[PDB]
């Protein structure tokens, strides 16, 4: 009745308010929407902090561009929101912080433009690195917070034995992680094809072995978006267009308050 | 058990 | 003392046995489950999941993003197939090395009814009509439209609803066919051909990628574990 | 304290339901053989994560 | 029962329902069938999926480890008259990629040791038969470092004491995780560098690695004492999972293990050449 | 109660029912008894066909294959350090003879290993007890090149472990056909020559032969190191047909075997000379 | 879930029904012994495959 | 522990033995029999049927 | 005279109470295994060994 | 069953009972949790002390 | 005579295994309990009891 | 028992 | 038996 559509959205949480009007439907990540830690799968005993509203609302990070020659990009969460208000401080002052988030990601286009990102949430989201060294790459360079990192279409070895970058070498087609692409859809997904979607929202509940863990020790979600099929438009080889990525904290929980942690990114 |  | 006569096969180690044995670590007090997410009851439940086919795998195309690009175009020769692949879900090399075919290379037989779906990556103001085929074998695979008309067929028109799915029906003489290659339990042939053409505007690209994806329907089962050649280890 | 069930009969001599019987030995669980009457789930969680779960015969974008 | 969804007989159509068509971009799957598409019989099915249920996959026994070691007259340098292997299934690449379709894990853990022995040499006469003892050193426990030393009294650690000939040693070991699930995948770091710390070595970690021993070590010798002659020996380790449950499903391992995280060095060529319109 | 039908008291007969005359054209044989062409007391029959059920009558391990495998100085040239073998029961001819007095069969195997050991050269010291694995291979997993390579892992594939000196090896296997039942004879081929095909061996296939590898192969070998003197060993494969259920009944093999389909060669000539009217 | 059954006994010794017990150990029924306790059939379909199948008294062919 | 004594025949392989034994393909999903037309319960249905004598083996 | 009892459970296979049972074979109990189900008690006549015990909330010196 | 007692959740507090303090010359041992000194939540707890009896 | 079969396992010796035993002094007198104090049924019980700590480790 |  |  009235006339409603899978393709017409509103997401509102907290102050945050997003629109749609040309979606996908939206996905809940295995079936499973955001929740609190229950009393009998509790861990830590120390009276948690919800800071709801002021935590669990829609922080766009900045904006990337796809073009022509654009591999892919890659975030971690927590690590792309640790700098993000009030959410940022709660996950540096206290040592356990628990999360699920709304990931709505967004890329418009024309009905005469053309391509498919492929958007990926992956559990665990381990990458290869840069050497012949193994498990080296180093914290600083794991975590790039909201700026992100890249994909590369092949295996350039860092080379320098002396003075190693001790950074990650993501390959497109391995998925950065030694598997193939076309099977990354067993994981939750969502495509933007260009002439069907302007965007894509996965829903992600908390996923690990514990129910609470170290928000800055460890990632528990890995976002990757890999271009399924390529940036084109009318004739021009030079074509454009923006990748804006807009997440939110979802059933924010914080154990074991003390003074706040000031990680070397550098 | 089972007698046949 | 019980008076017991020992049978052939005692004091043997079977890799696939079942029973019990003397617990290393008495009344260690065990971590309780928590109720995480994704749980996996079947491996089959993986090879339902669609996961795109490496459908090019031409020598610069192979081991690259590319090989999973289709190219599709407004002035593409009509007579020609579009793509042609054999039906042997673990050992043709399109589908091997897919999730499905993945699993499959872990189990030695295998029964039930395939589906592929394919994706239309094209402007929203492009057009065409595509006819994708099923051939069940012992003729001649298909070299031209008219001879796939005759089999299983799917006549996609691309639109709105920017996917297509054809059922691959289990239609066998064994029971089981076998996940190696083999003519005796051969599954048959897939073909794609133009039913009309791939029509664009001016302004507007004349070419463009379709992706395909490949998973099993719930009639679908797996036996007789195996180990699988797709990894290896050098001492 | 003994646990009987039904075998599944796939080759059948020219002789129905026949039976197995497994009793436990040891105090902890750990030490058991695998009971293997594994039940099974949906596809769903991974095949269909979206919030609104569309029937396969109408348009799945309207 | 256990057998799949039978086959309907369905017939023509001409309906405004069209299940052929869909749209992958919304994350799911066409849940169709043949019924959907072709006109199809009524086939009752018996066929099921028992031997792909998460147990019937890992109930095998496994080989993950080699472990050599002689018994020889103690001389004064580097020997193997005992030794020690960090636990693990990471040292193998086939039970490796099977746990690793999967995220984490939850199982108890059969151990089966596969013992054999030979002569070294063309002969300083011959040896009586040898006892092996295999003791699980829990992290925090004092490791070995005399095949004879007072650690192996074992007064608190579980011991295995195989003689040679008898049927393979066998064990079960619990759900022995710190967390609700073995983690197969970490995206993470046992420690974080801090802006205030003195080295910049002081935070610093491996990746994806966890706690450091992470379960142990097992350490074998030979019982007994020295023969003239020496005899070199090798326990096979074959592990099996069992009461198996597995979550968040991954894609295989598709290029060759370079260690035990995710990293790759070579042979990222999985795919073969086969033309585009070639059966 | 399984014994055979009682004899009649059966008399003196002047009547026009003719029982002995028949006409075999018809395709039947006559359902006589003496009762019908002579006159016969009453006998109480307690003789039963017990032994001959089909059970009965293949219930016995008949040895199929001898697998030759060697432990010795691995060296640079062809040598038996591990063996292979397709599995059937046509190497042998004996149960083959058997079976084949059926068109299709359907049950369940039972294999028996006798595991043999011995010291080939005269003297170089001797040897400690060897360790045997046995690897079923189904079709489709990687096979060995190497003794010792990583295929041995067997991490899904069924291996079996035998100690020299302990009860022969045994295990069952289940009804594991493609088809509703296994077929003794293949009156066809696996793949059919087309008019359209480029050369004529494309559809050229062996007569009566269906998969190539069939059910797969077993690999066999010493998992011990190499001891200075050589042990040469057979692994004797015996194999028991259960729950045995046959259908269509043929002819017995009258001539010998000339491999694996219906092929004869030589001793055409199985009967010997008999005089017409000699006793 | 123990099998008991009657003999066929043989040569009695002199002191009938004797029984045997059986007990299945394993889960898959191909693990099983054999029960030996096998019924028959009729010759017929063999030894007469006949549309009009004759009493044996009459003439065969008429 | 049950305390128990070993009789003689205990570790010998006799071929024709009726025991159980360990199942080497676990939870193997077998393949059903369909009623075929032929089948045989005892090996004395066949020796029932009339087959052609040769009697005349003369040189 | 057969024993019987409660596992507890810790990794539950994908198949709810689990038993075992027990048998002993030997008259002199010093044979027996250790039944391992051991009851606990408080810290009490340790960790407060007092004449008058008194609340953890009021003074412990009054 | 043999868990160990559960975590009771506790509030804030103004009041004349200092279970904090306590004098060990008495020789006793103050019984003390969390929820006396800090602010707790509900924790059903499962863990035991199974294998550390004599 | 039982029909039986060994398995994995059999005639290992496990220091962490709970089997049964013949009774090397058979039909012994044991002197029975009297009521001591000061029983422990848990070493838990040990480190819930107050210890000083040796915070001053210094040369 | 426990016949299931 | 004696079942607890
Ligand atoms: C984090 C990745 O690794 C794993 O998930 C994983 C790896 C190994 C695992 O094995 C369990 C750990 C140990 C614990 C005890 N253990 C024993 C104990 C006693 C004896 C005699 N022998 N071995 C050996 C195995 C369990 C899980
Ligand atoms: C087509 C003619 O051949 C047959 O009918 C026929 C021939 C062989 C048959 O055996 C069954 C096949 C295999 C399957 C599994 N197998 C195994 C399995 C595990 C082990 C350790 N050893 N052997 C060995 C036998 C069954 C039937
Ligand atoms: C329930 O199990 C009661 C019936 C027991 C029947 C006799 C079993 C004999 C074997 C006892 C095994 C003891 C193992 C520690
Ligand atoms: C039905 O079998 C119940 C009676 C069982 C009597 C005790 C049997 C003791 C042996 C149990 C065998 C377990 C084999 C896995
Ligand atoms: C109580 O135990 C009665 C039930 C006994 C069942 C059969 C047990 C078979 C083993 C008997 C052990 C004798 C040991 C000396």
């Amino acid at each position: 009745a009235c006339g409603y559509s899978d393709r017409v959205l509103q997401l509102t949480l907290g102050n945050s308010t997003i629109t749609t009007q040309e979606a996908a439907n939206s996905v809940v990540a295995y079936g499973r929407w955001p929740e609190f830690i229950r009393d009998d799968e509790a861990n830590p005993v120390d009276q948690p902090t919800e800071p709801d509203v002021a935590t669990c609302r829609f922080y766009t990070l900045d904006t990337v561009m796809w073009g022509k020659e654009s591999k892919g990009w890659w975030w971690k969460l927590p690590d792309a929101l640790r700098d993000m208000g009030l959410f940022g401080q709660n996950m540096y002052y206290h040592y356990l912080g628990r999360s699920g988030y709304t990931v709505h990601v967004q890329c418009n286009a024309s009905k005469f433009h053309q391509g498919a990102l492929g958007v990926f949430a992956i559990p665990e989201y381990c990458l290869a690195g840069d050497s012949d060294k193994q498990r080296y790459t180093s914290y600083a360079n794991a975590n790039p917070g909201e700026r992100g990192g890249k994909f590369y279409s092949q295996f350039n070895k860092d080379n320098a034995v002396t003075s190693p970058k001790r950074e990650f070498c993501p390959v497109d087609y391995l998925l950065g992680c030694g598997v193939l692409l076309g099977n990354a859809f067993v994981y939750p997904h969502q495509i933007i094809n260009l002439r069907t979607n302007n965007s894509a929202t996965i829903v992600l509940p908390y996923v690990n072995a514990l129910a609470i863990d170290s928000m800055v020790k460890h990632n528990n979600w890995g976002i990757a978006i890999l271009p399924l099929s390529p940036l084109d438009f009318a004739q021009d080889s030079s074509v454009e267009i923006p990748i804006t990525v807009t997440i939110a904290p979802m059933c924010s929980e914080f154990n074991g308050l003390r003074n706040v942690t000031a990680p070397k990114f550098q | 058990i089972s007698e046949v | 003392g019980l008076p017991v006569l020992n049978t052939p096969g005692s004091n043997q180690y079977l890799t696939s046995d079942n029973h019990q044995s003397p617990c290393a670590i008495p009344e260690f007090d065990v971590t309780p489950p928590i109720d995480i997410p994704g749980e996996v009851k079947n491996m089959m439940e993986l090879a339902e999941i669609d996961t795109m086919i490496p459908l090019n795998l031409e020598s610069t195309k192979r081991n690259t993003m590319d090989m999973y690009r289709v190219t599709l175009s407004d002035s593409a020769d009509l007579s020609q197939p579009i793509l042609c692949l054999s039906l042997s879900p673990a050992f043709d090399p399109r589908l091997s090395h897919t999730m499905l075919g993945e699993v499959l290379n872990y189990y030695t037989h295998w029964a039930g009814s395939l589906k592929f779906t394919f994706l239309f990556c094209g402007s929203m103001m492009a057009t065409g009509k595509i006819l994708v085929a099923y051939a069940p074998p012992g003729a001649q695979p298909p070299t031209s439209r008219k001879e796939a008309m005759l089999g299983t067929h799917v006549i996609w028109d691309l639109g709105l609803q920017s996917s297509c799915t054809m059922v691959v029906p289990w239609i066998s003489n064994v029971t089981y066919r076998q996940t190696t290659q083999d003519s005796f339990t051969e599954g048959g042939y897939i073909s794609m051909f133009y039913q009309t053409r791939i029509v664009v505007p001016l302004s507007t690209p004349k070419s463009m990628s379709m992706l395909g994806f490949v998973s099993a329907c719930n009639d679908f089962s797996v036996r007789l574990l195996r180990d699988t050649t797709h990894i290896s280890q050098s001492a | 304290g003994a646990q009987v069930s039904s075998q599944k009969v796939g080759a059948h001599e020219n002789s129905s339901t026949i039976n197995y019987t497994t009793i436990n030995y040891y105090k902890d669980s750990a030490s058991n053989a695998a009971s293997k009457q594994d039940y099974s789930q949906d596809p769903s969680k991974f095949t269909e994560p979206l919030k609104d779960v569309l029937i396969k015969t109408a348009p799945a974008l309207n | 029962q256990d057998s799949l969804p039978d086959t309907k007989a369905s017939g023509p159509a001409h309906s405004k329902e069209v299940p052929a068509l869909t749209a992958v971009e919304t994350g799911a799957t066409n849940p169709l069938a043949p019924s959907d598409t072709v006109q199809t019989r009524h086939v009752v099915q018996r066929r099921s999926r028992s031997e792909s249920t998460i147990e019937s996959f890992f109930a095998r026994g496994a080989c993950v480890a080699i472990i050599e070691v002689d018994n020889e007259q103690p001389t004064t340098r580097a020997q193997k008259l005992f030794a020690m292997w960090r636990i693990t299934y990471k040292d193998t690449v086939q039970l490796r990629r099977k746990l690793e379709f999967f995220t984490y894990s939850r199982f108890d853990m059969e151990f089966t040791f596969v013992v054999t022995a030979n002569f070294t040499n063309a002969n300083n006469g011959h040896a009586l038969n040898q006892v092996y003892q295999i003791m699980y050193i829990p992290p925090g426990a004092p490791t070995p470092k005399s095949w004879d030393d007072y650690t192996w009294q074992t007064s608190s650690n579980p011991s295995i004491f195989y003689t040679y000939g008898a049927a393979p040693a066998r064990i079960s070991v619990p759900y022995v995780g710190l967390a609700n699930a073995y983690s197969h995948f970490y995206d993470g770091f046992a420690k974080v560098p801090l802006k205030t710390d003195a080295n910049d070595q002081i935070g610093d970690s491996l990746y994806s690695a966890m706690t450091v021993d992470d379960f142990g070590v097992l350490a074998v010798r030979v019982v007994n004492d020295h023969n003239p002659t020496k005899v070199t020996s090798k326990v096979r380790i074959y592990m099996k999972p069992k009461h198996v449950r597995v979550w968040c499903p991954r894609p295989p391992r598709a290029v060759p293990y370079y260690g035990p995280g995710v990293d790759y060095r070579n042979n990222l060529d999985p795919l073969s050449e086969k033309g585009l319109t070639t059966y």
